[PDB]
């Protein structure tokens, strides 16, 4: 024969003597606890609050300053005749070339 | 609101209703009954929550950033004169992500505004959106994901050196 | 980053003071208040990055990762405790003491402003991983997975030291503040060919590569769930931060660096998606999804535009959330039938309603279904390929289709036709379950309303 | 205490903010010297951020 | 390297001249964390003879972390006395050595010429 | 201005309302049912009043009312195209979604999920205006998934039937396959034109748009059920009947079809295009009638049926009469 | 379930053949 | 399932709607700053760039 | 099942040889698909390449990539 061992013991099921588990524990106030845990610090404090301050980020990596911005730059050079944008993003008067 | 300068709209003629038969079209008195029954509650709670606006009054700003030298007066390796030159790049790069933003909502305000003739009637703002768009490819396009003012000065200087060699050689 | 790296390690005392009843809901609670003292990095800038000091810094690539990261690991704890139920008290703590420890090291990986700082992190998930899988994973086999998770990686990581540190003699810093400003372009030569692949081959070996990825399908099937869950959802993005901040060095000679490997993700994405279509071991599926999914973060990564970056770090979060959640439920099924075989506990639609309702949900963001971030970093990489060659489409095309294939195939056999007969140990739902899938769910559908915090640092 | 178990992670927040904040001010040589943003002080000012 | 340094003046742990320098700090993050592996030690030192672990000779975990700070304390006046002598050397001989270290002429980017790499 | 876009916005959000009541539900509902037909007849109602007002003056409009996300230079916005199309499309489809749900008061009575296949068809129905409002190719893709995802679960309503099944998941293949074409269309259109929206797609009017109406093409072949990838509207018939009158014979089956409507400023100056769809839908009405001519499954008959119809529609975009498809899809 | 119950090597000697066919429940002249 | 999916509801409302409520309250009572123009000498602080109470809260408070 | 399951994953490397059919089927499978897609994508970039560079590829309203 094969050695000495402790054979496999049978999967519990934790609604047999508590079927008002929510499955954390088998002792039913830390198992209540336990879900309270989860569903308080879980739902209403991440995702609600946490959704809540997403959704009034101080203008998440100045996208709506830009707008504002380039439309503050538009209407200086919509009334003086500029381009809107030129080719060159820097001064070609600051620009040395390579000579040839 | 905003400013009609950088979000133009030609004037609105509308015509003159002229009923040509004797039958009431329903449009008018679903129109009466959208201004008594709805428009009038909304705009009376507007006007109680304007009034709560107007007990406190506050303000907030649009952020001026002052020019700093940009990336061609920035000595080699010079990280603080150099970041800086970056930031200011980085911030006229997205303005002019939002100003090519501007012309493409004037562009497709003008389509949908003149309607079936919008092919004659919406010429300029088709060559605004051409010369805008041809601006911002010059200046930033196929610099690749980690673009710098460094990466777009040397786009900037090849561009200049072929531009420079085309001129003299068609003379 | 240190009001984060101390709330962290201060889990460790608080799992090993708690009573023995408490040690799941302390650990769980402050996990929890962590990860939502974690949104205070979205003080992101639209040029600048949020640079806390000399050690740390977090743009938008590390933000998301991080807020990922620290989310996890309540997610993790609720999926480990049932299993571990039986379990010693002081191996308990000590697993939740390993889960803890690859946060700590995690969350200063990618934070780490320096790159051999980066490096030490980076390496030094490996041990809690390690112990995790062969010490609390299921079966045998585990320490043989054990063993390629840890070769596989080391073997690509050992040349990246030696790469990292030829930096440091030859630039001076190891700052990427520093090398965002002093990077110099890097010619076409033998040299700079193997200095291309020392910086780039343990990333590969992370996100996996194709044709490197055979450590995967036994990491993440032999481990026990939270490391299934930080595996697949962490620990192969590790390659793609890594491969992100790591491409500022490499240009120009990336361009055509990256040909053979982009065949290797477009190709083995192909082959990969094809393998889920003949998985008969669910988790096994799921891991060569994960495979399929980092195939295109790979290609996206190369290819490098703003496009392909803000499509591979949209991509990177919603596979961490989904494929973390298919893990998840493959366990719930694991829990009841005790064999990872797909084709054994079917029709489970008909005795379990709302986890068919979860396994729908999750297959619908697994296939990429709009508007879901899913879709949105699947899109976008599509669209990039697709200004990279026009061909592209084509295995694109056909991936989303298999892609489509393998998702609702793994849902009709488990979830459809008829209930297997001799199999009545199908308990209801726990609490725990539903809320652990909706953990995940609720804010990958949410992450939809507002995709710009997940679109990275060239949103 | 008889809950003093749940201020171990807090207050390593509050700490760990506290040294977050002490950094700061070890990282200040640029304090109003910066191109973009060196101004004059406002009077009952010593210090353009902390 | 710096053998032929302290070899004037042989076997001084911490040379006279280490006295110009600051002593590190008692407060020092480096020596608290000597002083963490002193209270470490002690841990495992209750771990492996099977006393309770953080109840069990107090006094005892006291001398460890003493013992690992005090010796920390030494071994961080080295270090900084080191790299302290490594700096006055290597800016000495840069002083010394002028036609070895020119002033680079530095060059802004307006006239620095770097290649441009599409990505496209 | 105000009396049509608010009664436009009503439609939709009056239409999302079942779906948040049966979502937040404690109660076994006092006919559920009879809730969401009632509150389709209203959304019928609601939606004719922009009709008349756009048949009176023509009145058009677009309403981009939620900035979504701006990826550099696409702003995304939520966007509804309130067009001859979307006026005459959305009343139809409430008038028969109506009679359908009526009919499915009775038909499904026996089935003990009959709120949920109420919801199911709801979110199809949302789905589909989705689609047909849309004004830029991301919400329209958006609608167009929506529909092939609402198309799976309820073909394979009976999921304990393997047929169900596999015919659900063969209508999803067919319609990923055309939506290889849909996802062409956008990169190409991202790419070449900058925009997703329909404003800048017809205003730039491109020349060289061979391969983006390929792209559509492929995508209405797919979607409609075009010669090619046809056979999944006949294995369709696997699901309910109200299923089967609602999405694969009226409402869902038209939408490559109205896809290629949508796109005829394009169609229209590409006649390589036009003899692509010409041939095409052709091949699609004699094939499939022919098929019909023999078949004895009732349902599989009307499948025919209706994709011979989907041919001809197809075959009169094909001949530059993109209204004529349009009519009679309504018809 | 056990080692002898698993599948492995191809069968070369006709017994091992035979009591291969004998593990996958099935006749030596069907396997 | 039915007592999760109202452990759920009851668990986001808990919070979700005093959440509601306090940003209507602040929408209404408080109201939404105006665009001016910065006035001569005059330095803003960094909050007092942002428009709605509780961006400028975030900002103020944590940023 | 057990034995099913058993057979197609884990019975496979210990009842593979290395011969003329599995090195034949390994190579034309493994890196012949490889090589195809390579030249196909690279043929594809070099040629877009000399277009643009060449000023023929209509890149007009391409700023987004
Ligand atoms: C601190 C870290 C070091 C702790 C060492 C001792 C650990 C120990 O024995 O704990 C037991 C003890 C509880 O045990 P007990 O019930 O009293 O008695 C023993 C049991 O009967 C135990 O039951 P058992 O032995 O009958 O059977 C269970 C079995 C279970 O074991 C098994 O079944 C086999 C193993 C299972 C799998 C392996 C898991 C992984 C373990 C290794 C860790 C690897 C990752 C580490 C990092 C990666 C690199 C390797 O063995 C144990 O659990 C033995 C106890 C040891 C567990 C923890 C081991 C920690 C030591 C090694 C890690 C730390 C040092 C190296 C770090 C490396 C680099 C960071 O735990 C604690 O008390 C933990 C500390 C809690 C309070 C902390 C307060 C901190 C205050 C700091 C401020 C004050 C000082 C200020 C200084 C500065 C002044 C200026
Ligand atoms: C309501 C309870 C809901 C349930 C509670 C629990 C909810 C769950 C937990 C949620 C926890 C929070 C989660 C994070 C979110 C935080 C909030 C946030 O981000 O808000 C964002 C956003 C911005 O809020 P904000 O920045 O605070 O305010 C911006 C203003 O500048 C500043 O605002 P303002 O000053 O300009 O406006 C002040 C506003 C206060 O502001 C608010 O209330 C907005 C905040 C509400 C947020 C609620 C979000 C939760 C989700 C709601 C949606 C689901 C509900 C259930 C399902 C419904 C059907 C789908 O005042 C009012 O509301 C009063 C006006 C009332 C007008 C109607 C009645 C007029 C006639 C009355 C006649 C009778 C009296 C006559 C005499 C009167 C004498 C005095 O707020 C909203 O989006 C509000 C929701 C409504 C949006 C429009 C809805 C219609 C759109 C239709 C077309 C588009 C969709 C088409 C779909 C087509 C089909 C596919
Ligand atoms: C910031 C404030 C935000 C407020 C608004 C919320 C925004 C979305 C958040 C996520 C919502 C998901 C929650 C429900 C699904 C999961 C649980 C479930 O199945 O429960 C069934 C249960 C009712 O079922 P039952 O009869 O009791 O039992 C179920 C049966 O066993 C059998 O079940 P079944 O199979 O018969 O029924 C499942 C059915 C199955 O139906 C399907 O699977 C078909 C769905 C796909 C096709 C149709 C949609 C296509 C896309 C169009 C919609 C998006 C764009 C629309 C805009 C216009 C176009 C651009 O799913 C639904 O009917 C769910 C409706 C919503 C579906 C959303 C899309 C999921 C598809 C996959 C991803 C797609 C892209 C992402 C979209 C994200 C949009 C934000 O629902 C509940 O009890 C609900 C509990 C409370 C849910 C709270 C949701 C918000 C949580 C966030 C908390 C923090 C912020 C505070 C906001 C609080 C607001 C109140
Ligand atoms: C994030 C990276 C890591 C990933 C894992 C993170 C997990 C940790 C969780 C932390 C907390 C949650 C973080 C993510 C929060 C995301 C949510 C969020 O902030 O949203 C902000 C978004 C931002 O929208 P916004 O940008 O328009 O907001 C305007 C900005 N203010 C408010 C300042 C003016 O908020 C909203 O959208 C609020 C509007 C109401 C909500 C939507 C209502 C409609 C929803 C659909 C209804 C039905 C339509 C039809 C369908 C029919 C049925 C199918
Ligand atoms: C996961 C499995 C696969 C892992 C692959 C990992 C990367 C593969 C390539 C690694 C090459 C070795 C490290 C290169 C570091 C580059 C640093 C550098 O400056 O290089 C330029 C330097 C150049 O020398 P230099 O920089 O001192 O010279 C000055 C500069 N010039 C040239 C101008 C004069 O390169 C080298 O010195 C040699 C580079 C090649 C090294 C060849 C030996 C190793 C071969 C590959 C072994 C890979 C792992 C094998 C094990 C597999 C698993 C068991
Ligand atoms: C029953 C509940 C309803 C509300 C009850 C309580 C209020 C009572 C009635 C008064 C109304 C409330 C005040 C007005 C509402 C707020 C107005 C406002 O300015 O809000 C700020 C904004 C308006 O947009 P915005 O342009 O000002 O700001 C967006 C933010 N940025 C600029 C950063 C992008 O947000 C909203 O209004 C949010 C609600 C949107 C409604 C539609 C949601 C659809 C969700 C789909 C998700 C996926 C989309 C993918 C596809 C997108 C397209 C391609
Ligand atoms: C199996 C698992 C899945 C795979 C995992 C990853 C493994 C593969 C990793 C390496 C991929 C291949 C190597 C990188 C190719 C990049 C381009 C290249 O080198 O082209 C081949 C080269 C062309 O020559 P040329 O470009 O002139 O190079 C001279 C440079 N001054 O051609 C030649 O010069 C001829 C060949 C010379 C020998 C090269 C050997 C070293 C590189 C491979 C290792
Ligand atoms: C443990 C610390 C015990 C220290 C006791 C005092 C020892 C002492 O004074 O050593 C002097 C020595 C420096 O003497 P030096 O002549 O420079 O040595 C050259 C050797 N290669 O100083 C040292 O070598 C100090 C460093 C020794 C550290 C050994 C353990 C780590
Ligand atoms: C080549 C060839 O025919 O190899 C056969 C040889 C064994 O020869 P055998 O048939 O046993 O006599 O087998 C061998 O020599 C061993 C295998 C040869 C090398 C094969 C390399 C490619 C394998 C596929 C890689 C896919 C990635």
């Amino acid at each position: 024969l094969r050695w000495q061992e402790d054979p496999e013991p049978e999967d519990e099921n934790l609604y047999e003597k508590n079927p008002d588990s929510h499955g954390y524990d088998k002792d039913p106030a830390v198992d209540v606890w336990n879900m309270r845990v989860v569903f308080f610090f879980g739902f209403s404090i991440v995702l609600v609050l946490g959704s809540t301050f997403v959704a009034y980020l101080p203008d998440y990596r100045m996208q709506e300053w830009a707008r504002r911005e380039a439309e503050r730059l538009v209407k200086y050079r919509e009334a003086h005749g500029l381009p809107l944008m030129e080719s060159n993003c820097f001064d070609p008067s600051k620009i040395q070339l390579p000579e040839d | 609101s905003w400013d009609k300068d950088v979000y133009p709209e030609p004037p609105r003629r509308t015509p003159a209703p002229s009923p040509q038969t004797s039958l009431p079209n329903p449009i008018t008195y679903l129109t009466k009954a959208f201004d008594l029954l709805v428009d009038r509650p909304v705009t009376l709670v507007r006007e109680f929550i304007e009034r709560q606006h107007a007990k406190n009054k506050y303000y907030y700003y649009h952020r001026e950033f002052r020019r700093v030298p940009d990336i061609t007066e920035c000595h080699e390796k010079d990280v603080l004169c150099m970041f800086e030159a970056e930031m200011q790049w980085k911030r006229d790069y997205k303005v002019d992500q939002e100003i090519v933003n501007i012309i493409q909502e004037r562009l497709k305000a003008c389509q949908q505004r003149e309607g079936e003739s919008h092919r004659q009637n919406c010429a300029k703002e088709l060559q605004q959106f051409t010369q805008v768009v041809k601006a911002y490819q010059d200046r930033y396009h196929d610099l690749g994901a980690h673009y710098s003012a460094r990466k777009c000065l040397a786009k900037q200087k090849q561009r200049m050196l072929a531009e420079r060699k085309a001129t003299k050689e068609a003379a | 980053m240190l009001k984060y790296i101390i709330p962290t390690m201060m889990l460790m005392p608080l799992t090993w003071l708690s009573k023995n009843s408490m040690i799941w809901i302390n650990t769980t609670l402050h996990s929890l208040l962590i990860s939502l003292t974690s949104l205070l990095l979205l003080n992101q800038f639209g040029d600048n990055s949020l640079n806390f000091s000399l050690t740390f810094f977090s743009d938008s690539l590390s933000t998301p990762l991080l807020i990922l990261t620290m989310w996890l690991l309540p997610l993790m704890l609720m999926a480990s405790q049932h299993h571990l139920s039986k379990e010693n008290l002081a191996r308990k703590k000590l697993f939740i003491s390993m889960l803890i420890l690859l946060q700590l090291f995690l969350i200063m990986t990618f934070t780490a402003t320096e790159l051999i700082f980066f490096y030490i992190m980076f390496e030094a998930t490996l041990v809690p991983t390690l112990i995790i899988i062969t010490r609390w994973g299921n079966q045998t086999e585990r320490l043989n997975a054990g063993l390629y998770f840890l070769f596989y990686t080391l073997a690509g990581s050992l040349p990246l030291l030696v790469a990292l540190i030829y930096i440091q003699n030859t630039m001076g810093s190891l700052n990427f503040l520093i090398l965002q400003y002093w990077v110099q372009p890097m010619p076409n030569s033998w040299s700079n060919t193997f200095m291309w692949l020392a910086c780039m081959m343990a990333f590969m070996v992370k996100m996996p590569l194709y044709g490197l990825h055979l450590w995967l399908p036994k990491a993440h099937v032999e481990a026990p769930i939270a490391g299934s869950m930080v595996l697949a959802a962490i620990l192969l993005k590790l390659g793609g931060y890594g491969m992100m901040r790591i491409t500022l060095l490499l240009n120009p000679i990336t361009d055509f660096m990256a040909y053979p490997f982009i065949m290797l993700s477009l190709w083995g994405m192909i082959m990969t998606s094809s393998i889920c279509l003949r998985q008969t071991d669910l988790k096994s599926l799921i891991a060569y999804s994960s495979v399929s999914h980092m195939a295109l973060v790979i290609v996206a990564i190369l290819i490098q535009t703003p496009w392909s970056y803000m499509g591979a770090t949209a991509l990177m979060i919603a596979h961490g959330l989904t494929s973390s959640m298919l893990f998840c439920l493959a366990n719930s099924n694991y829990e009841r039938v005790h064999s990872r075989t797909m084709i054994l506990a079917r029709g489970l639609q008909t005795l379990l309603p709302l986890m068919a309702a979860w396994w729908l949900l999750a297959s619908l963001t697994n296939l990429a279904l709009p508007p879901s971030i899913n879709l949105i970093g699947e899109l976008f990489v599509v669209m990039s390929t697709f200004s990279w060659s026009n061909i592209t489409i084509i295995l694109m095309g056909l991936n989303m289709v298999i892609t489509a294939l393998y998702s609702l195939y793994m849902l009709i056999t488990t979830q459809r036709g008829k209930h297997t007969h001799h199999i009545n140990n199908i308990l209801p739902s726990f609490t725990r379950e539903n809320a652990l899938m909706s953990l995940h769910m609720l804010p990958l559908l949410l992450l939809s309303l507002n995709p710009k915090i997940i679109l990275g640092p060239l949103y | 205490r008889d809950h003093w178990i749940h201020v171990l992670v807090p207050v390593g927040f509050v700490f760990g903010y506290y040294l977050d904040r002490k950094n700061d001010e070890k990282l200040a040589a640029f304090r109003n010297k910066s191109l973009l943003y060196k101004r004059e002080l406002k009077p009952q000012e010593e210090v353009t951020w902390k | 390297m710096m053998t032929g340094r302290q070899a004037r003046a042989p076997l001084q742990f911490l040379p006279d001249e280490a006295r110009s320098l600051p002593p590190p700090k008692l407060t020092d993050p480096r020596l608290a964390y000597i002083g963490f592996l002193g209270y470490c030690s002690g841990l495992i030192d209750n771990a492996i003879r099977r006393r309770p672990v953080l109840s069990a000779g107090l006094h005892r975990q006291f001398l460890y972390i003493t013992s690992f700070v005090f010796v920390g304390y030494y071994l961080l006046k080295r270090q900084d006395y080191m790299y302290a002598v490594r700096d006055h050397d290597m800016f000495s001989y840069i002083k010394s050595h002028p036609e070895d270290f020119p002033e680079k002429d530095k060059k802004t980017y307006r006239e620095v010429f770097e290649e441009f790499h599409p990505v496209r | 201005m105000n009396l049509f876009s608010s009664l436009t916005l009503v439609t939709l959000i009056l239409l999302t309302m079942p779906i948040a009541a049966i979502n937040f539900n404690t109660h076994k509902f006092t006919n559920y049912p009879l809730y969401v037909k009632t509150t389709i007849s209203c959304a019928f109602i609601t939606s004719m009043i922009p009709t008349m007002m756009f048949i009176h003056t023509g009145q058009e409009m677009i309403i981009s009312n939620w900035h979504w996300l701006t990826i550099q230079t696409l702003k995304l916005s939520l966007s509804f195209k309130m067009d001859f199309f979307s006026m005459m499309f959305v009343p139809v489809a409430l008038f028969v979604t109506w009679s359908i749900m009526e009919f499915s008061m009775w038909y499904m009575h026996s089935d003990p999920n009959i709120n949920q296949f109420f919801k199911y068809l709801l979110l199809f129905l949302i789905t589909m205006l989705i689609l047909v409002t849309a004004n830029n190719l991301f919400q329209l893709f958006i609608g167009w998934e929506g529909v092939g995802i609402m198309s799976f679960l309820l073909i394979g309503w009976w999921y304990g039937r393997t047929d169900a099944n596999t015919a659900a998941l063969q209508a999803i293949l067919y319609n990923r396959i055309g939506d290889i074409g849909f996802i062409l269309a956008m990169a190409w259109f991202l790419i070449n034109l900058n925009t997703w929206d329909l404003q800048q797609i017809f205003m730039l009017n491109p020349n060289d748009s061979n391969l983006p109406l390929m792209g559509l093409i492929l995508a209405a072949t797919g979607k409609s059920a075009q010669f090619g990838l046809h056979p999944w509207l006949p294995s369709a018939m696997e699901g309910p009947t109200p299923v089967s009158a609602l999405l694969h014979s009226s409402t869902m089956v038209v939408a490559g079809i109205f896809l290629l409507i949508r796109f005829y400023p394009l169609t229209e100056n590409n006649k390589f295009g036009q003899s692509i769809m010409l041939c095409l839908g052709a091949m699609t009405t004699l094939f499939t009638a022919m098929c019909a001519l023999t078949q004895n499954d009732i349902k599989k008959i009307i499948a025919f049926s209706t994709s011979s119809q989907l041919g001809l529609m197809m075959v009169t975009i094909g001949i530059n009469q993109p209204h004529l498809a349009f009519l009679h899809i309504c018809t | 379930i056990t080692k002898d119950m698993l599948p492995g090597p191809y069968p070369k000697t006709p017994e091992e053949r035979a009591a291969a066919a004998k593990k996958y429940n099935m006749r030596v002249e069907d396997y | 399932d039915k007592r999760f999916l109202k452990l759920l509801r009851f668990y986001i409302l808990l919070t979700g709607i005093p959440v509601v409520i306090g940003i209507t309250l602040i929408n209404v009572f408080i109201g939404e700053a105006e665009l001016a123009e910065i006035p001569e000498g005059y330095v803003p602080e960094h909050w007092e760039y942002f428009k709605h109470p509780i961006s400028r809260w975030i900002a103020r408070t944590f940023f | 099942l057990i034995r099913w399951t058993c057979a197609r994953s884990a019975n496979v490397y210990p009842n593979f040889r290395p011969n003329t059919k599995t090195s034949l089927l390994g190579a034309l499978f493994g890196i012949g698909p490889l090589i195809f897609w390579y030249y196909v994508f690279k043929t594809d970039r070099d040629r877009k390449e000399k277009l643009i560079q060449e000023g023929k590829l209509d890149r007009t309203f391409n700023i987004s990539y």
